[PDB]
RNA sequence: GAUUAUUGGAGGUAGAGCACUGUUUGGACGAGGGGCCGGUUACCGAAUUCAGACAAACUCCGAAUGCCAAUUAAUUUAACU
RNA sequence: UGGGGCGGUCGCCUCCUAAAAGGUAACGGAGGCGCUCAAAGGUUCCCUCAGAAUGGUUGGAAAUCAUUCAUAGAGUGUAAA
RNA sequence: UCUGGUGACUAUAGCAAGGAGGUCACACCUGUUCCCAUGCCGAACACAGAAGUUAAGCUCCUUAGCGUCGAUGGUAGUCGAACUUACGUUCCGCUAGAGUAGAACGUUGCCAGGC
C-alpha cells in the first residue's frame, strides 16, 4: 500500500445485471444507484461480466 | 603380501637421504589405523615385485619389527624421471 | 647517429617512502608516527589517531603492540605503561 | 585447452630457462607419450614441422594431443643494428618446457609406429627427448 | 477475504489433503503483487507516462512511482534518470478486493482460452504476463484510452513455485 | 520463495554499527536496551570490563501497570534510575540499539533523564 | 569549477577562499563559519 | 658502538597455485544462431560440468635470507656530537 | 643522445622492472595530469550488492519488473593501486 | 540452569541436514486507533490488542554430509661452505607450498530471574 503513491481504494459494489457481482474493487466509490446494503451503494449498471456468467469455461 | 621394510631415523640429511633413495630402497612414512606417524625405508625392488604381484592395491601384512599389519598407500612422492620413488605415504586399514 | 625516431614511455613517479617507521616494543612520542600507508592495511586501535592519508599516530607516548584485529586483519594497541 | 583467445600484455620478459616441470608429467590423453630431457625455448615451427612429419608418416592413423601453446612472444629488431632505442616487434611465440614435462601423446596407433613418428619429429627438433608408454603401475 | 476464506476452508479440506500442515500457525498464502506497468518511453513522452499513471491511479487503488533508469541502456535512449517504469505494489485489503474483482471482470474482456489461460507462468512462481489491457478496468474501459501496455505483473507469493499457484486457484482461476 | 525473518538480528546489526564509537567505559557504562514485544528490559553494564552494573525491566514487575506499552517504560526509567541514584546517578551513555529516539524509547529516555540522571 | 574569495560581513579584509562553479552554483552563496572579531560562527556572504 | 644465542614483530619474494584475473578448451554437455521453416544437425557465442596446462605487470598460499626493535643475554670495541 | 645526427623527449601521479624492510637504472615496460563536487561536501537516520541465471508485454536473452545465489565480481567524479 | 542482553575467546566454535522443545521471554498474531509511519506500503517503524503459536523464528540433541583447520614425514627453495663448469656437483643447515593422517557440530565473565 505505497502510501505516497497510493490513491483511494475500496471494495466497490460493482453489481451486475447477471449474477449481481457487487463484490468488486475500483477507485470510484459510486453513488447509491443500487441504494442497498447487501452490497455497497455503488452503481450496479456494470452488467458485462462473463467469468461467472457466460465465459469460455462456462457459457 | 608380506613384504618387509626397515626403520628410518632422524636427520636423514641431504647426503644420506639422497644416498638411500639412490640405493635400491626408499623412505616411507605410515599413519592411520592403529598406527603412528612412523618413518621407515623399503627396498624398491621387492616393493615393485609386490606391485606386480598384487597390483595398485593389496592388503599387505608388512613385516617390520615383529608385526605384519594391513597397510596400503596413502600417497607417494614419485619421480617419473628415472622411474623410481623418493617418498611414500602409508595408511593402515586393518 | 642516423634517424632514431620519436619515443615515449619513460614515465614514472618520484616515489614516496611508505610503510612503517617504528617497531615492536619500541617507545614513542606524542605526535610520533607509526606508519605511512594508503587505505587500511592495519587498523588503529588503542590511543591511535589516523590522519588524513591513512597515516597513523599514537595519541600518546608509550610503547606499541601490533596484533590481529579481526579474525584475519591487524591493528595496533599502544600502551604507555611506565 | 581452456581459454578465450585474448592477450594481456605484449612485450613480456625473456622467461625462465632452468628448473623442472611443475606438472604435465604423466601420459593422460593418449597412450604413447613423448617428454623431453632439455629445458629450452620452442617456436612451434619445429612442432609444425614435427606434426607434419608425424601425420604424413602415420598415414592419417591414430590421434594426437599436443600439450602446448606458445603462450608468450619474443621479439627482434633487424640484424645487428644499434642498441636500446626501443624493443622490437614480436618475431614469434614460444613456450619453453623442461624435462619431466609430458609434451606429446598419441593413441589409436601402433607402438613402434609411434616410436618412429617421434624419432622423425625430433629430427627436425632442437632438443633431446624421449618416448614413453602410459605411465602406470 | 471473501475467496480467501473459501481457500482457507481448502487449507483444511484440500491443502491439508495436499500441503498437510503440522500447525495452523503454518499455512500457505500469496503475499502481494507488484504491478510495474511497462516501458512508458518518456524520453519526451512524459505525458504519455502521466496517462499510464492516471490509468493505474484509479484502475488500481495504488498508483506507481516511476522506475527512473539507473542506467543508459540502448534499444531506447535511457540515461541516469529517464522515468521509464511504474512501482505499484498491492499488499492487503486492496489486494483481496482486486482479487475478487479481477478474477471475475477480467475474462469478460480477456477472451481467454481456459478463462485465464492454459498457463503463462514465467517460472519464478508468477505470471508476469504481458497484458493487452482490455480485461482490466471495467471501470475505465477501452473507450477513451491512449496507450496499450503489457505488464510483468509478478505474483508475490509464498507459493514456492507456480505449481502451488495452480492448485491455489480455486479462486475463479482456470489454470 | 519469498519470505520474512526475525527483526532483532537487524536491530543488532545497527547496534554493532553504532557500538564502535559509543562504548561504555564502566563510568558512562553501557546502558543497553531490549523491547521485544510486550515488556522492555534494560541494563547498565560495566562493559569496559564486561560485567554487571544493574538489571531492570518492565517484565520486572516492581514498576508495573497496564498503561500504554509506554508509560510503564517511563516507570522502569524512574525505577532503575532510582537503583542508580545510589551510584551512577549521573550522565552515562545509553544505547539506542537498533532502536530510535522516539516512542517506548523516548518515554523511558526522559523518565531516566528526569529521575535524577544527568542526561 | 572556479574560485571564490569572499568578503565577510564586517571582518574587513580578504581571508576566506573556496571552490564553486557558476553553473552548479551560478548565484551568490553564503553560509555559517567562524570569524575572528566575534568569537562565534557567523554568516558570511559572497561578493 | 659492534658481533652473535634469546626475542618479537613487520612483510608477500622464491617456490607453489588457480581461488579471482585471466592466458591455449581435449572432451563431451544441453540448448540460442544455424542448416530448415519456429525448429531437425554441424559447430560454435556462451555457459555445463569433467579436464587440465600458463603468468613481469593473477594470487587463496607461502619460505630461506635479510630489516626494525628488545633487562634481549654473553664477547668484543667501539659509538655519538 | 651506445659519435655527433633527424626524430623525439624535458613538469607531476599509479604500477612492473625492484631482487618478501624501505630504497634503485635503463632513447626500460604499461597508464593517468595540468581537475572536479555548494553537494560527489559537513552532520543525524534508513538501505544494501551488481551480475548471474531464474523470465517473463518487454523481448534485438536482456530494457522496467520478479525468484534465488551472488564478494563487494556492485560500485563508488576524476587512470592504477 | 534456561533465559535476556552486554560479554572474551578466530568455526576443528561452525555450513547443511534430522528430531524435539514452548507465550518463564521469544516471535506468531490483530489492526492504524492515536505518537509515528513509510521521495515509491501498518512492509518496516511506531502505536494500539495479547486473542492464540512452536508450525515458523527459536535453544537443545544427531551427521562431520559441507566447511574448517591439519598433522607425520617428505619435497623443492633457500643459508652458507667446498667443488668443478655445469641451463651444475657435493656437505651444511632453514626447512615451505601442496598432499595427507586426523579432527572437531565450542570455551566462556555478566546481572536478574529461571531457578
Amino acid at each position: 500500500m505505497k502510501q505516497g503513491i497510493h490513491p483511494e481504494y475500496h471494495q466497490v459494489i460493482f453489481l451486475d445485471t447477471t449474477t449481481n457481482f457487487k463484490f468488486l474493487s475500483g477507485s470510484t466509490k459510486t453513488s447509491s444507484e443500487m441504494m442497498e446494503w447487501e452490497d455497497g451503494k455503488e452503481y450496479p449498471v456494470i452488467r458485462l461480466d462473463i467469468s461467472s456468467d457466460s465465459h469460455p469455461f462456462y457459457t | 603380501a608380506s613384504l618387509k621394510s626397515i626403520i628410518r631415523q632422524g636427520k636423514q640429511t641431504r647426503s644420506d637421504l639422497k644416498q638411500l633413495r639412490k640405493s635400491g630402497k626408499v623412505p616411507a612414512v605410515v599413519y592411520g589405523y592403529g598406527t603412528k606417524n612412523v618413518s621407515v625405508k623399503v627396498d624398491e625392488v621387492e616393493f615393485i615385485k609386490v606391485i606386480r604381484e598384487v597390483g595398485r592395491n593389496g592388503v599387505i601384512e608388512l613385516g617390520v619389527g615383529s608385526k605384519t599389519i594391513k597397510v596400503m598407500v596413502a600417497d607417494y612422492q614419485f619421480d617419473p624421471l628415472k622411474n623410481q620413488i623418493t617418498h611414500i605415504d602409508f595408511l593402515a586399514i586393518n | 647517429k642516423k634517424g632514431v625516431s620519436s619515443t615515449k614511455n619513460g614515465r614514472d613517479s618520484e616515489s614516496k617512502r611508505l610503510g612503517a617507521k617504528r617497531a615492536d616494543g619500541q617507545f614513542v612520542t606524542g605526535g610520533s608516527i607509526l606508519y605511512r600507508q594508503r587505505g587500511t592495511k592495519i587498523y588503529p586501535g588503542e590511543n591511535v589517531g589516523r590522519g588524513g592519508d591513512d597515516t597513523l599516530f599514537a595519541k600518546i607516548d608509550g610503547v606499541v603492540k601490533f596484533e590481529r584485529k579481526g579474525r584475519d586483519k591487524k591493528q595496533v594497541s599502544v600502551y604507555a605503561v611506565a | 585447452m581452456l581459454l578465450p583467445k585474448r592477450v594481456k600484455y605484449r612485450r613480456q620478459h625473456r622467461p625462465k630457462t632452468t628448473g623442472r616441470s611443475k606438472g604435465g608429467n604423466y601420459v593422460t590423453f593418449g597412450e604413447f607419450g613423448l617428454q623431453a630431457t632439455t629445458t629450452s625455448w620452442i617456436t612451434s615451427r619445429q612442432i609444425e614441422s614435427a606434426r607434419i612429419a608425424m601425420t604424413r608418416y602415420m598415414k592419417r592413423g591414430g590421434k594426437v594431443w599436443i600439450k602446448i601453446f606458445p603462450h608468450t612472444p619474443y621479439t627482434k629488431k633487424p640484424l645487428e643494428v644499434r642498441m636500446g632505442a626501443g624493443k622490437g616487434a614480436v618475431e614469434g611465440w614460444i613456450a619453453v618446457v623442461k624435462p619431466g614435462r609430458i609434451l606429446f601423446e598419441v593413441a589409436g596407433v601402433s607402438e613402434e609406429v609411434a616410436r618412429e613418428a617421434l624419432r622423425l619429429a625430433s629430427h627436425k627438433l632442437p632438443v633431446k627427448t624421449k618416448f614413453v608408454k602410459r605411465e602406470e603401475l | 477475504n471473501r475467496l480467501k476464506e473459501k481457500f482457507n476452508t481448502e487449507v483444511t479440506e484440500n491443502l491439508m489433503k495436499k500441503f498437510n500442515y503440522s500447525s495452523v500457525m503454518e499455512v500457505p498464502k500469496i503475499d502481494k503483487i507488484v504491478v510495474n506497468m511497462g516501458v512508458g518511453d518518456a524520453v519526451q513522452n512524459s505525458k504519455v507516462l502521466d496517462n499510464a499513471v492516471e490509468e493505474l491511479e484509479l484502475i488500481t487503488g495504488q498508483k506507481p512511482l516511476v522506475t527512473k533508469a539507473k542506467k543508459s541502456i540502448a534499444t531506447f535512449r535511457l540515461r541516469e534518470g529517464m522515468p521509464i517504469g511504474a512501482k505499484v505494489t498491492l499488499r492487503g485489503e486492496r489486494m483481496y478486493e482486486f482479487l475478487d474483482k479481477l478474477i471475475s471482470v477480467s475474462l469478460p474482456r480477456v477472451r481467454d482460452f481456459q478463462g485465464v489461460s492454459k498457463k503463462a507462468f514465467d517460472g519464478r512462481g508468477n505470471y508476469t504476463l504481458g497484458v493487452k489491457e482490455q480485461l482490466i478496468f471495467p471501470e475505465i474501459d477501452y473507450d477513451k484510452v491512449s496507450k496499450v501496455r503489457g505488464m510483468d505483473i509478478v505474483i508475490v507469493t509464498t507459493a514456492n513455485t507456480d505449481e502451488e499457484a495452480r492448485e491455489l486457484l480455486a479462486n475463479f482461476g482456470m489454470p | 520463495m519469498i519470505s520474512k525473518i526475525d527483526k532483532n538480528k537487524v536491530r543488532l546489526k545497527r547496534h554493532a554499527r553504532v557500538r564502535t564509537n559509543l562504548s561504555g567505559t564502566a563510568e558512562k557504562p553501557r546502558l543497553n536496551v531490549y523491547r521485544s514485544n510486550k515488556h522492555i528490559y534494560a541494563q547498565i553494564i560495566d562493559d569496559n570490563k564486561g560485567v554487571t552494573l544493574a538489571q531492570a525491566s518492565s517484565k520486572d514487575s516492581d514498576i508495573a501497570t497496564t498503561a500504554t506499552k509506554v508509560e510503564l517504560a517511563t516507570k522502569v526509567g524512574e525505577a532503575i534510575a532510582k537503583k542508580a541514584a545510589d551510584k551512577g546517578i549521573k550522565e552515562i551513555v545509553f544505547d539506542r540499539g537498533g532502536y530510535l529516539y522516539h516512542g517506548r524509547v523516548k518515554a523511558l529516555a526522559e523518565a531516566a533523564r528526569e529521575s535524577g540522571l544527568e542526561f | 569549477r572556479v574560485n571564490v574569495t569572499l568578503a565577510c560581513t564586517e571582518c574587513g579584509d580578504r581571508n576566506y577562499i573556496t571552490t564553486k562553479n557558476k553553473r552548479n552554483n551560478p548565484e551568490r552563496i553564503e553560509m555559517k563559519k567562524y570569524c575572528p572579531r566575534l568569537n562565534k560562527y557567523t554568516l558570511h556572504r559572497e561578493t
